[PDB]
RNA sequence: CGGAAGGGCACCACCAGGAGUGGAGCCUGCGGCUUAAUUUGACUCAACACGGGAAACCUCACCCGGCCCGGACACGGACAGGAUUGACAGAUUGAUAGCUCUUUCUCGAUUCCGUGGGUGGUGGUGCAUGGCCGUUCUUAGUUGGUGGAGCGAUUUGUCUGGUUAAUUCCGAUAACGAACGAGACUCUGGCAUGCUAACUAGUUACGCGACCCCGGUCGGCGUAACUUCUUAGAGGGACAAGUGGCGUUCAGCCACCCGAGAUUGAGCAAUAACAGGUCUGUGAUGCCCUUAGAUGUCCGGGGCUGCACGCGCGCUACACUGACUGGCUCAGCGUGUGCCUACCCUACGCCGGCAGGCGCGGGUAACCCGUUGAACCCCAUUCGUGAUGGGGAUCGGGGAUUGCAAUUAUUCCCCAUGAACGAGGAAUUCCCAGUAAGUGCGGGUCAUAAGCUUGCGUUGAUUAAGUCCCUGCCCUUUGUACACA
């Protein structure tokens, strides 16, 4: 039968084109800098990155809040 | 059915290691009665064994409450070739 | 050495054999034995409609199950009492060997 | 969540948590002595499980 | 046992759990020829004759499906390893098994015989093994949309009292 | 089929009565009305306390909103420069659903987007069905083989007469040999001082201990025998056996001595049929419909209870043959700790009037509840014919139990308010012996729960041993212009 109500869509992926260039910062020697801090759960030890937002700080899987 | 790769890698494991296996009829269940060691829910195990029933690797049987799975030659050589193991070891069915 | 053999069974024939074979046997191997004493009957009652729906007349069964038990005293070792009780076993005759 | 709310009931009693051992209903169930199932299925299958009409 | 469980949950967990047995075994031997189930528990063994007519096709492959079917019982009713035990084995004289005659009818009726040719072969043949007397009602839609029920009776058939419980076949 | 004749049978029929319904209140179901929904099947016996249907969730099939794919598998694209899950913050939402909107972290080939296709459906179809149940039909009817009558459908056997609950037999007979049903069968109940047995039951005698004046009581303890009381096994006992009458002196009927019964009740119950009910019992199933904004499934709430009305099954009363208060005294069917299952029956001691709460115990059951100390009934005061101390509808305040959640009072208890109802019209239901009826106790529904149903116990009658008058059924004959009769 015919709706009056629009249907609310599915969120759409908003992809991202090569991630990792977004985390770490190249010199023209042999090192790295890291922007985004790690998190420092027992599940996830140096290999995981947060989320760097506008105001605080957040990891997803663990959730895990660092605020201001 | 998105599913964990080490509950595939396990459902795989006891099919291989019996080849007939049981399953009960609740989509709502935290862990497997025989398995209780991993997650292995019961819904995924018995979406995986459709999955392998609908392609024609496994026989279907009913008794009231659980879904049995009588597993073919078929799907030995599917699951040797999945699971890369060599033919000389066979599943605990054929033993004598 | 007072070792006590429970006898659960349906049916009333076989309970009947079974427990004249145990009193043969513990004449035949020469102890104090008891009399074999009979537990009352247990009749378990099931009243259900006859009628998967519930259109027409109200008739309702009675179905029946009919439990018995019996129990036998021995004085005598282990070793007689399984060497006895592991011969002549059929299906209606439950049995249960208490030591104590 | 889904998982979070896709089992929040609690089925502690009431007669939607236990059913029927054959055909997983939830009507006419015979609980007693632990049969758990329909009488329909009941009067099927009596004669396989020992209940007999005597009287 | 550590639960203690009653011996009037234990006789009435005993009847569903031949009742389940035998409904397993019916749908999943049918092709093969089921008749029936006789169980014996022993202490710490449990050994059950399956009552079948092709024991070459209730075995299969060297054993290989009464493997199966003890893998079946040994993971559904949780049984210990090795503590139950099944043997198949040849219905003598199965003319007069009432079971085994109607799963033949109906494989019959599957494969695509008439039914008036399969009523009167299955009539003919349990003629033929011996028996008092027969009743073969096949209800069911025929030669159009209307239920048409057929029944070929001949011989001594009893109906009432307690004799119909145990001196005839129901199927 | 006959408001045609001749017989027999039936308290789902009558006579004679007994208890009732229809009169009042309440509970449950149905129709109707209103509503987003008041989900739906069934409409005479054979629908209407029926679907085990005593629904806050679930059941739920209905409505209002929101998740998820649990769309397997195959084909064509996308993709490791990443196919696609999960995610607390702030707005939204109902919820601490990333269900969405702005910002980004994480999952790792399981997945996504289209086309075929499958699964699921308490969706429709019981006029497609299977199975089950009910009914025709609790009555005694039904069918081959051979032979006979008739061209044939058909008839005899399958009955003139007697008898029986019965096509049950006697006996004539174009019939003979037979078959299903009935009968026969199984179980339940009293008869056993005889057998088998008993420390999961008692009896008799003692050893004591307590009390009263040698004797009496003690479920207070233990033991030398036993099963009489308790239980369950083999049995036996009743068969018209005997006598007196009626009757072809056959089939059978009545009374009576002896005797526990000289007709206990239930189950099964023939051929053939129902356009009976069930697709809402099934992963029993055919056809049609939906299948991602789902008729799949889950969550939150409501509803299935709604109220100017009528009908059906039940409960309470209309009272002195009764109400209230104390004292006394008697059972058996039974049930009891769960695969998931998260939920058992309770002894005893304290807190409280009460519902109940707290602790250790017993019990998987003749061990513990429990000698199952249940009601009517028995005895003694209060009442005095007043809608009164009958009755308890309605309604307010409060306290606890079960559950995540009681509001539309889940249930239980305390106080208070105190309606109709003065034996009920036409009409109608059930029944004749431990029967009706009064009365209470168990199981199912159950977490909380019986105004229902099925079993059991106590007290326990009036009236009848007949009939086709009414309502129907079964044989014979007759008539038919009916054969969905």
């Amino acid at each position: 039968k015919s709706y009056t109500t629009p249907k609310k869509n599915k969120h759409k992926r908003k992809k991202v084109k090569l991630a990792v260039l977004k985390y770490y910062k190249v010199d023209e020697n042999g090192k790295i800098s890291r922007l985004r801090r790690e998190c420092p759960s027992d599940e996830c030890g140096a290999g995981v990155f947060m989320a760097s937002h506008f105001d605080r700080h957040y990891c997803g899987k663990c959730c895990l809040t660092y605020c201001f | 059915m998105l599913m964990p790769k080490k509950n595939r890698i396990a459902i795989y494991e006891l099919l291989f290691k019996e080849g007939v296996m049981v399953a009960k009829k609740d989509v709502h269940m935290p862990k497997h009665p025989e398995l209780a060691d991993k997650n292995v829910p019961n819904l995924h195990v018995m979406k995986a064994m459709q999955s392998l029933k609908s392609r024609g690797y496994v026989k279907e049987q009913f008794a009231w409450r659980h879904f049995y799975w009588y597993l073919t030659n078929e799907g030995i050589q599917y699951l040797r070739d999945y699971l890369h193991l060599p033919p000389e070891i066979v599943p605990a069915t054929l033993r004598r | 050495h007072r070792i006590r053999i429970t006898l659960t069974s349906r049916n009333v024939k076989s309970l009947e054999k079974v427990c004249a074979d145990l009193i043969r046997g513990a004449k035949e191997k020469n102890l104090k034995v008891k009399g074999p004493v009979r537990m009352p009957t247990k009749t378990l009652r099931i009243t259900t409609r006859k009628t998967p729906c519930g259109e027409g007349s109200k008739t309702w069964d009675r179905f029946q199950m009919r439990i018995h038990k019996r129990l036998i005293d021995l004085h005598s070792p282990s070793e007689i009492v399984k060497q006895i009780t592991s011969i002549s076993i059929e299906p209606g005759v439950e049995v249960e060997v208490t030591i104590a | 969540g889904h998982q979070q709310l896709y089992w929040s009931h609690p089925r502690k009693f009431g007669q939607g948590s236990r059913s029927c051992r054959v055909c997983s209903n939830r009507h006419g169930l015979i609980r007693k002595y632990g049969l758990n199932m329909c009488r329909q299925c009941f009067r099927q299958y009596a004669k396989d499980i020992g209940f007999i009409k005597l009287d | 046992m550590a639960v203690q469980i009653s011996k009037k949950r234990k006789f009435v967990a005993d009847g569903i759990f031949k009742a389940e047995l035998n409904e397993f075994l019916t749908r999943e031997l049918a092709e093969d020829g089921y008749s029936g189930v006789e169980v014996r528990v022993t202490p710490t063994r449990t050994e059950i004759i399956i009552l079948a007519t092709r024991t070459q096709n209730v075995l299969g492959e060297k054993g290989r499906r009464i493997r199966e079917l003890t893998a079946v019982v040994q993971k559904r009713f949780g049984f210990p390893e090795g503590s139950v035990e099944l043997y198949a084995e040849k219905v003598a004289t199965r003319g007069l098994c009432a079971i085994a005659q109607a799963e033949s009818l109906r494989y019959k009726l599957l494969g695509g015989l008439a039914v008036r040719r399969a009523c009167y072969g299955v009539l003919r043949f349990i003629m033929e093994s011996g028996a008092k007397g027969c009743e073969v009602v096949v209800s069911g839609k025929l030669r159009g949309q209307r239920a048409k029920s057929m029944k070929f009776v001949d011989g001594l058939m009893i109906h009432s009292g307690d004799p119909v419980n145990y001196y005839v076949d129901t199927a």
